[PDB]
RNA sequence: GUCGAGGUCCGGGGCCCCGAAAAUGGACGGGGCUCAAGC
RNA sequence: CCGACACAGGUGCCCCUGGGUGAGAAGCCUAAGGCGUGUCGGGGGAAACCCGGCCGAGGGAACUCGGCAAACUGGCCCCGUAACUUCGGGAGAAGGGGUGCCUGCGGGUGCGUAACCCGCAGGUCGCAGUGACUAGGGGGGCCCGACUGUUUAAUAAAAA
RNA sequence: GCAUGAAUGGCGUAACGAGGUCCCCGCUGUCCCCGGCCGGGGCCCGGCGAAACCUCUGCCUGGCGCGCAUGCCAGGGACC
RNA sequence: AGUCGUCUCGGGCGAGAGCCCAUAUCGACCCCGAGGCUUGCUACCUCGCUGUCGGCUCUUCCCAUCCUGGCCCUGCAGCAGGGGCCAAGGGUGGGGGUGUUCACCCAUUAAAGGGGAACGUGAGCUGGGUUUAGACCGUCGUGAGACAGGUCGGAUGCUAUCUACCGGGGGUGUUGGCCGCCUGAGGGGAAGGUGCCCCUAGUACGAGAGGAACAGGGUGCCGCGGCCUCUGGUCUACCGGUUGUCCUCCCGGGCAUCGCCGGGCAGCUACGCCGCAGCCGAUAAGGCCUGAAAGCAUCUAAGGCCGAAGCGGCCCCCGAAAAUAGGCGGCCGUCGAGGGCUCGGGUAGAAGACCCGGUUGAUAGGGCGGGGAUGUAAGCGGGAAGGGUCAACCGACCCGCUUAGUCCGCCGCCCCUAAUCGCCCGAG
């Protein structure tokens, strides 16, 4: 008979809908260096660039075109620190201390006809997402908590620690509702660990400050939903010889007589896209501030195209330029680690030779 | 990074853009985009089109 | 560095898009005697089920001639892809056309078995065979 | 031709070993069993 | 009315058909006349998939038992038409050019600048002038039956 | 000429054919490789409302068996 | 289904061929087996009905391995060959005649391996072959007729009852309820496979011709998972031209597939673009170290080292119903935290579900502005091939006001309008 690869991969199994619109980071990688391993923001758009490459490769020294995707990244607050301890099994949270109630000073109050300014604080957008906080809970209740983290990581039962970290999408004016994410924190010493926590605990963090410009990076986030799809598109079979009375874009035969059951395996209809995914090995081209890219010390461009992103507001916060396209519809929140599993010759850690920037309109 | 002229309509179109379309006596003519590259192939003069820089040459060509 | 003149082949950094695929009429463009031929094969191609092998610019075919002079007609011959009518990109980015899809008869080793070509020659076709570059008369 | 304790063959008997490759995942009934829970 | 039915069949297409385009009782639009009862309604980027329809870059039968299905041509005027032949045909062979609108002239029959046809010159617009609708694709070999016609009402229309 | 043949006719034949059959130009989603869009169903809600069929029931691997078992044997798995 | 005569594939002995040399390779005459992949034999189940060959679609498995990974012998100089071993992760393609499986042939390729799954797969398709009813030819028969002989034509029913797999929801339980963030027992993966090019190198080897490898770089193809910045399709939103007809003519409209035609942003798309680890651990075949039985020798008996695209992990996806039914922070209870319907919308969608917003406000509408798609509107003035008393007047069409007009399933600012009122469950 004629051979041939199989229809799709089995490897993504279950294709349903992704458990949560939050994305989950399952793995992170091992770094000397004591900084947070990642960061994340909201896609904005994407365009293009000239730039002359300097990644190795037949096409090195010249100029070439490359597609890039835009990340809107406010900062982050962290507000939570977590301990974890050796289990039976893994590893299983021991304690978690989070910042007693401070006054929000980022978000963008509007004067409307009557009443005075809103004058919101902390605790009030973050209830959008936990909807039960502490009440009364004192700078002093927080110290001795803290001191009683301290005191547990001293003794040693703690293994690890991670911080508790909040968006701000009122800064940007997207939304309000805040979402909550753990990142593991690079290190050895979980000393170390701590203190680099707990000085910025109920402080902002900078993709400036967390990121480099020209590293790899691993991006996750759900893609696009489909919605039910046949199994032409969802597996990419054959269509059906063109004379059959009874359809084109379904399998033909979905198993032998025996065994006498379906098979797993059979190409079938269901959930297509709103996949959690993990792309590999992406470069940052460029961090910009407040919605500006600097060129050569002299000249800055605003980053929105005329007429602004489709399906998107304008840049105005800090933002991430990466190389190539990336999972997700417009807006959603979009994760990116440092490289996982990197090459062995990387490019330079530094941000390339932009000869041009596309801003036309891109609607 | 140059911005090519289109050879319909005129105009500069942003690099990345546009195509480049050889002739068999080696004549190049740049397009930016299908609507130009149709109506030139169709053959719609370009001198009567108000949003063409040689509209503004026929006009002078007509006093 | 073996073979450093007399090298026939060499390296480009852009690949055409395969616009051609088995069975399509190839207009010979040079003076080995052949005016049509037709793709029966593309050399240096793993296809799949059902699927027919396709060429672009710069990438050499197994053909047969259909029309031409006695002596060529009915002859399985090798020829090189000089220009294709769908479009393909470029470093910059932009892409670049042509007006037929015609080839270059050549041996299998890629020396051309004609001494000129008439019309534009695609530089990637050009780069890719030194000979074939070094006998045409205009490149773009 | 020097050491200085048993060698060198043959025909047989018991157990075991190689010879011993198949298609849904799996058959000493199963777990498992080595001075045995085998012979 | 018949078919068990307020049955998309049959009986009855049995007798008749204003205006425009057009050769036309064609197709399309419309007047008179009729109807909203070829009778369950509402919702929806509300999917996959199925049936009817439109388009699709580059290649052009590589699909398939087999070009099944679809596509190409398509009306009118002019030129120009092969092998073969039972001399009547083949034949609209094949193949090529033109086609709108506007401003006027000339010709036919006519008492008439009434009515219907037939040519000429100029100007001009579009990618496209039989612009919608209507509307042949073509050629070369071989077997069978001369031709028109008839046949298994309900799997065979054929060389029978 | 296993095993053609002269009126159960032999051979040839212009014109004709929704007859069978091969090739060429042109055309095209038949195909490379499938992708969009339109209307009707499909889907939900309010109504009228059946029929074919039906021993009882209904998860698997290797076996026994009238030799191809959801129901038996030893095992595996399984909330509704 | 049983059997394996036959079929396919192994083994024992070694006459002989190989310059000598049985075993590099072939191996007579004889003999012993394995499989159930050819055919046959039997008649054990199925004739109150289990639809055939071939092709397409799709899933999966065996090794007696064609290539891809690693090795041993060679009558193995190199490049290549012959024989054999471990190894089933991946690939094994495109065409011509023929209904063909098969076989033959063509051009590529690392290779274009053989088979099992009711000769897998017709409540999936097609119906070319086969096997009814019509008909022709040859042969046989006195005849009606027949032919495992050709030839033309000849129908393929379905509203899923249970289970199965694909995705989507509502509950109970997990020793009170609820919101949030996590852990990862387990299951899935090929997420990767494989060519060519440059140097090493015209070097090792070789008389010469010819001609490697380790290491180091580049890139293609097949497969997989994403995206729409660029290019192409579509775009029955939208803009323009135009044919017939109707609304009396002008503007503006209906119908004629969206009447036809050209362009077309958002959206979807691929023909477009981006991403896909070689490191560690133990091993099979195989190569060695120490060492006796058997005072020597010996890779093996005890013991140790290295050694495969194969196995386990790193990596990606699902994952508290993981019955040992998990961890932590917080809020509530012993009226009441936390929710549901209703409300304005898609980062979503067949119903459910999911996500934003809800006066603590820019969610939608509206106004203005930006950015786009067509292509210069109606009206007026002038000209216009010509006609007309060569006057008035008619005139297809052109020019100026006019980057116009029309529209925008995109964006920004402004609370002007509607996101209100209300009802329900809930642990004790
Ligand atoms: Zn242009």
């Amino acid at each position: 008979k004629v051979h041939r690869p199989r229809r799709g991969s089995l490897g993504f199994s279950p294709r349903k809908r992704a458990k949560s619109i939050v994305p989950r980071i399952r793995s992170w990688p091992k770094e000397t260096e004591v900084r947070m391993l990642g960061f994340a923001g909201y896609k904005a758009g994407m365009t293009h660039i000239l730039m002359i490459d300097d990644e190795p490769g037949l096409t090195n020294g010249k100029e070439i075109f490359m597609p890039v995707t835009i990340i809107e990244t406010p900062p982050l607050r962290v507000f939570g620190i977590r301990a974890y301890r050796m289990g039976y099994l893994g590893l299983e949270t021991a304690t978690e201390v989070i910042v007693p109630d401070f006054p929000l000073d980022n978000y963008p109050a509007k004067e409307r006809k009557g009443k005075p300014k809103p004058k919101m604080t902390f605790y009030k957008l973050l209830e959008r997402r936990i909807a039960t906080l502490p009440k009364n809970y004192t700078q002093e209740m927080f110290e001795q908590k803290l001191g009683q983290l301290e005191d547990m990581i001293k003794e040693g039962e703690i293994v690890d620690v991670r911080a508790i970290v909040a968006t701000q999408p009122w800064v940007i004016k997207l939304k309000k509702k805040p979402e909550v994410m753990e990142y593991a924190i690079g290190g050895t010493s979980v000393e170390e660990k701590f203190n680099y926590i707990k000085e910025k605990l109920g402080k902002e963090l900078r993709v400036g400050e967390v990121l480099k410009e020209g590293e790899l990076l691993d991006v996750i986030a759900v893609t696009k939903g489909k919605g039910t799809q046949g199994p032409v598109k969802r597996w990419g079979i054959k269509l059906r010889a063109h004379k059959d009375s009874k359809g084109r874009r379904k399998v033909g035969s979905i198993g032998p007589w025996h065994p006498a059951r379906v098979m797993w395996t059979v190409p079938m209809a269901g959930q297509m896209g709103f996949h959690h995914r993990t792309e590999l090995n992406k470069r940052l081209i460029a961090i910009g501030e407040n919605g500006k890219l600097k060129l050569d010390e002299n000249t800055e461009i605003e980053i929105t195209p005329k007429g602004g992103f489709p399906h998107y507001g304008i840049v105005r916060s800090d933002f991430m330029m990466i190389a190539g396209s990336v999972p997700g519809a417009i807006k959603r929140i979009i994760r990116v680690r440092p490289a996982i599993r990197p090459p062995k010759k990387k490019p330079p850690v530094q941000r390339p030779q932009i000869t041009y920037v596309s801003v036309e309109s891109k609607q | 990074a140059r911005w090519n002229v289109c050879s319909y309509c005129g105009k500069p179109f942003e690099p990345g853009t546009g195509k480049m379309y050889v002739r068999n006596d080696g004549r190049v003519l740049f397009f930016c985009s299908r609507k130009c590259e149709r109506y030139y192939f169709m053959g719609r003069n370009p001198r009567k089109l108000k949003w063409t820089k040689a509209y503004q040459e026929a006009r002078l060509q007509r006093g | 560095a073996k073979k450093g003149a007399g090298a026939t082949r060499g390296v480009s950094a852009v690949r055409p898009t395969r616009a051609l695929p088995v069975g399509a009429y190839l207009t010979v463009a040079d003076n080995s005697g052949a005016k049509v031929i037709q793709i029966i094969g593309v050399v240096e191609y793993h296809g799949t089920r059902r699927r027919l092998a396709s060429a672009g610019v710069g990438d050499m075919v197994v053909a047969t001639v259909k029309k031409g002079r006695p002596d060529m007609r009915h002859q399985v011959v090798r020829a090189v892809i000089i220009r294709q009518r769908k479009e393909y990109r470029r470093l910059d980015g932009m892409r670049v056309k042509f007006e037929d899809n015609a080839a270059v008869i050549v041996t299998p080793e890629g020396v051309p078995r004609g001494t000129e070509i008439r019309g534009p020659v695609a530089r990637e076709a050009a780069e890719r065979w030194v000979r074939i570059g070094s006998i045409a008369s205009i490149i773009v």
